[PDB]
């Protein structure tokens, strides 16, 4: 009958989310500061009820929230729009209704639905009958408590707006623009993601790739990352010739792969050599050239042009 | 009260220019707090031109 | 053998309601004048009862539910088409059966349906045969609710008409088009949600910020509405520098956060204000320019030429 | 010689932040210009 | 450091070629699997020339 959704998180943290630090100021007035602070909201000043994420893919809209998630300490609950969807053909509303009655159980409640303009639209089959009466049922709970006495909030997610079905469009509050990270951002991704690995040359290289990085994804960035990670371990993995590094401070000797030529260049198989033993090469900015040269932009254009269209008609909107 | 639409246009217009301004001082701030000093710089200057200009 | 579904007392006066007075008149014709004069209802003018309320979404239609609901003090009951479609396999349109009874042993009673659009047409997969019969119990009990003395008052809800089984249509009778408010209903809609917070200057920005606001729905108004709120909130939560207001004679001193260049500015961060002797920055028409800056335009005028379109087509002749 | 500074700037840029909330240019202009000379002189 | 930004390009460019030389090494290592010299010499002249050229 209940359906498990867990609500315990990880670690994201605020700092972890890179730019729009009015999206968070949203997410916090919107979530921390009512419940902080709540006599804020007595007379005619209301919680927000509704808020629509929406962008490319890969620019941590799931990160968000996540972050929230952690952030909030509420009872976040979060749902693909697939998720609980019928079995006998018709007996659908059960659960839904079951759902928003545990929204109401425990307030203040988060709920995250991902890809709203899954369950969304006007054709026939299901538009005719089963998604349509549960496009429907969602539309009545949502409003339903959403005006007057709320104790949830709705987070929607999407890659398509324009798909989103006008009723719900009007039904639905605040919606929040994700664009592609800026210089800054991708900066900043750059620094989370440095690791134990020692950086090389100060930030300005940071500097440098940030600007040099144009229209990619977080998860883009990330990816890139993890490439040049590899290259040590490629280079590891290529060697026959390793060095000792281990100076008389060190307990015992610390090798590290090398060119034929040097000054103490053995020979053997990086296999036969162990795990503290081994000195992994640092990384340089080399490896970094090579993972930007290795993965090509991962953005089609013709994407942005709809998601523009709908940022000069809707936007950084309250709906 | 002093053309209640033009100029009320133009007002909504100059705050749009200062609440870009507003967004570029945090931007600053955010950078700051990563360390990111030229970025603060060009941020900050950005942000000061346009105060200049008004 | 009762199975509850929603009754209960909204508080919503017709005051509350802005604008639509010709509607608000012919309503108050369908509903109460039935109800205090029946007698009026001998001969060829007939107690009206099936009312479709249509238009585009956002425009009050359940608020205006809720009003008459509040006002009319006859028993309201409230309801979705996708609620009870079914146990099995089996048995359905008991439970249509007794809600039909329980409505006629509640006179005077009203049966509120949003979205019928959703019980509707033609196709497979359970309406073909399975609503089918679901569809010709709800138009057997609306045949005979016109049959004999009727307590029950049928309200229907929709914003795609033209999504309506006909066979409804043709059994259905007054048709009420809920459009836009226009510049007065903004207007007024705008002082409505001021109430207690403090009103700044006369009439004149109101009617201008209602001039300003052109094709937005109340759902549009009152988002902007909660924005201009919660700015005083932003205003309090960017915030070093404050000053005292209220002189000696008040209770205590009274502090508003202020910029570095006043004269008594003392600074420190919001936390450290103490809720009483914090004073909320004013509203000011900026506050409501920034709304409107969070809003862009909300209207696709398609919905609108086919709800011209239905207009023209249907409700203009009884069908 | 560096920490400090920089909470500075920042303590400085809240100000203009501020400021610019209650309109206060000059304020600001101030405030951004003493944050950048300060950042300047880092 | 000072920094450069220009030459960042260039140091792409030998990288590339760099590249260039260990892909053709590899297929010579390939060709020797099977013991195709007239393959393996040709891509290792090729190598070494643009080497030299580098
Ligand atoms: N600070 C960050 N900002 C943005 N994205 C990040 C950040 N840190 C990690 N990521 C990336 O976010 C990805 C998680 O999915 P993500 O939230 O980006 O999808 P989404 O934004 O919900 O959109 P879609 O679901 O359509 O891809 C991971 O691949 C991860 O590498
Ligand atoms: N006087 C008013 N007129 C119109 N809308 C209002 C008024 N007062 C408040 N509202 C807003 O209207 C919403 C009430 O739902 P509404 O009746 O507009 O939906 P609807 O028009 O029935 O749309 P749908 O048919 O898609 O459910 C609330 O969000 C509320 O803030």
């Amino acid at each position: 009958l209940s359906s498990a959704i867990l609500s315990e998180k990880p670690n994201v943290k605020w700092e972890d989310v890179a730019g729009l630090e009015g999206a968070k100021e949203a997410l916090k007035e919107a979530v921390i500061l009512p419940v902080k602070f709540p006599h804020l909201f007595k007379g005619n000043r209301k919680p927000t009820s509704g808020i629509l994420l929406y962008g490319p893919p890969g620019t941590g809209k799931s990160y968000l929230a996540k972050a929230v998630a952690t952030e909030a300490n509420s009872t976040f609950f979060s749902v693909s729009s697939s998720d609980l969807v019928s079995k006998w053909m018709g007996e659908s509303e059960k659960l839904v209704k079951q759902l928003f009655a545990m929204a109401r159980e425990n307030k203040p409640s988060i709920i995250f639905i991902d890809q709203v303009d899954a369950l969304t639209g006007t054709r026939g089959e299901g538009e005719s009958e089963a998604s349509r009466r549960i496009k429907t049922e969602l539309l009545v709970q949502m409003n339903g408590v959403g005006n007057d006495s709320q104790g949830v909030l709705v987070l929607g997610a999407t890659n398509i707006p324009w798909q989103l079905d006008s009723a719900i469009r009007r039904r639905f509050e605040r919606r929040i623009y994700i664009p592609l990270p800026d210089l800054a951002a991708r900066t900043t991704m750059f620094e989370i993601n440095v690791g134990d690995t020692p950086c090389v040359l100060t930030k300005e290289d940071y500097r440098t790739l940030g600007a040099m990085t144009e229209g990619y994804s977080g998860s883009d960035i990330a990816v890139v990352v993890k490439d040049a990670l590899m290259q040590p371990i490629r280079k590891i993995q290529s060697a026959t010739h390793f060095k000792d590094v281990s100076t008389e401070d060190d307990e015992t000797r610390k090798l590290t792969p090398c060119s034929p030529g040097d000054d103490g260049a053995i020979e053997m198989s990086w296999t036969d050599i162990e795990a503290d033993e081994l000195k992994e090469p640092d990384l340089t900015i080399k490896d970094f050239l090579k993972a930007i040269k290795s993965t090509r932009p991962t953005v089609n254009e013709d994407d942005l042009l709809k998601q523009e269209q709908f940022t000069r008609d809707f936007g950084q909107e309250g709906n | 009260k002093s053309y209640t639409k033009d100029e009320l246009t133009k007002i909504m217009d100059r705050a749009s220019k200062i609440e870009q301004i507003q967004k570029l001082a945090k931007y600053a701030i955010s950078a700051l707090n990563y360390e990111d000093l030229p970025t603060a710089k060009d941020e900050l200057t950005k942000a000061l031109d346009l105060l200049n200009s008004i």
